[PDB]
């Protein structure tokens, strides 16, 4: 997170660090005790198998994510219509073997409901352990930044992303740059407050550079993916019911 | 793009009608929805081809737990209370005690309230 600030305990209780080979690779958003919303580019082959992935919740610092605090991922579900190249439908779901114990440090984000009537430039928040500067390294402390939604019509301008923002994609940040998501915030929460409830509006998908002018952050539209999320969670509940 | 797609196309009167018609069941698994920042419980009407708010009339927590189960939240249940409907709705889904397909269409709600179903305690951080 470029342009942001060190996150406080419980500020983003949904934010999860997803690890492969004992290092942070992607962020995630706890939506249920066992389900995590992340990006589909995060779990592209060879990381499509759940065994590589361990989830760390309620820990703000990457160095405090020790052996024994991780939650092993049991199931990785990439969006069926995810395109590696356009990164359209860049949403994935990670189930955890061990359900997460919800507290004030670990808590779910609300899945967006139809009819949120969000503002064209809705103040949203982006959290993650990603780079604090472009081409930079994974951050130690969980960072977060206020970002405003950029209407897709404005984000699809030739001077911004030139028709590369699909309906399964939402733009957030600032057209001046300075404050954006970056390497390692992938799959992380683009969340807004409404009705004193935080809503997962997007998962960190892509963007050209980090915090560059006219190059904002592009997030997978979780609203468009809610049906797929509900279907995948219900199917898992039905399958393990047996 | 003539009716409802399953990713197979379905006549919207066969969408959410109780009989699984897509091979992946997509027509019968996304029939309950929460609407708006107030979690207004909604059920899709196969007949009216529209999403409609569930009335709080004779609605108990097990019906909410069931709608929560039908939305993929399994045994997760936080809150089900009645609220004024802000979904801008004119037709409503009322319970015939004699989730979806257990409701019928009414244009009023005797309680004057729709179901606000919260399947999971989410969306709360350290700052209210
Ligand atoms: C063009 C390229 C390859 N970009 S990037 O640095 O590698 C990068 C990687 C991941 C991102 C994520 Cl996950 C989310 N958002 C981003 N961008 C933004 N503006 N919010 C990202 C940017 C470069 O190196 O020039
Ligand atoms: C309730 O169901 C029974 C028949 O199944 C009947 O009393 C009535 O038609 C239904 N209720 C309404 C008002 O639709
Ligand atoms: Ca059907």
């Amino acid at each position: 997170i470029v342009g942001g600030e060190s996150a406080l305990p419980g500020a983003w209780p949904w934010q999860v660090s997803l690890h492969v080979q004992n290092v942070h690779v992607c962020g995630g958003s706890i939506i249920t005790p066992e389900w995590i919303v992340t990006a589909a580019h995060c779990v592209e082959k060879p990381l499509n198998n759940p065994w590589h992935w361990t989830a760390f919740a309620g820990i703000l610092r990457q160095s405090f994510m020790f052996y024994g605090a991780g939650y092993q991922v049991e199931k990785v579900i990439s969006h069926p219509n995810y395109d590696s190249k356009t990164k359209n439908n860049d949403i994935a779901l990670m189930k955890l073997q061990k359900p997460l114990t919800f507290n004030d440090l670990v808590k779910p984000v609300c899945l967006p409901n139809p009819g949120m009537m969000l503002q064209p430039e809705q103040l949203c928040w982006i959290s993650g352990w990603g780079a604090t500067e472009e081409k930079g390294k994974t951050s130690e402390v969980l960072n977060a930044a206020k970002v405003l939604l950029i209407e897709t019509q404005r984000c699809n301008s030739r001077y911004v992303y030139d028709n590369l923002i699909t309906p399964a994609m939402i733009c957030a940040g600032f057209l001046q740059g300075n404050v954006d998501s970056c390497q390692g915030d992938s799959g992380g929460p683009l969340v807004t407050s409404k009705n004193n409830i935080w809503w997962l509006i997007g998962d960190t998908s892509w963007g050209s550079g980090c915090a560059k002018a006219y190059r904002p952050g592009v997030y997978g539209n979780v609203m468009v993916f809610t049906d797929w999320i509900y279907r995948q969670m219900r199917a898992d509940g039905e399958f393990v019911e047996h | 793009n003539s009716g409802i797609e399953c990713d197979t196309c379905i006549n919207p009167s066969n969408w959410c009608d109780g009989v699984s018609h897509c091979p992946g069941g997509e027509d019968e698994n996304r029939c309950v929805r929460l609407y708006g920042p107030n979690f207004i419980l909604q059920v899709y009407s196969s007949q009216r081809k529209s999403w409609h708010p569930v009335c709080q009339d004779d609605w108990n927590e097990n019906y909410g737990r069931a709608a929560c189960r039908d939305m993929g939240y399994k045994n997760n249940f936080y809150s089900s209370q009645g609220i004024v409907d802000d979904s801008g709705s004119t037709s409503f889904m009322k319970l015939n005690t004699s989730i979806y397909k257990k409701l019928y269409h009414s244009d009023a709600c005797s309680s004057k309230a729709v179901v606000s179903l919260r399947c999971i305690a989410c969306g709360v951080n350290l700052n209210d």
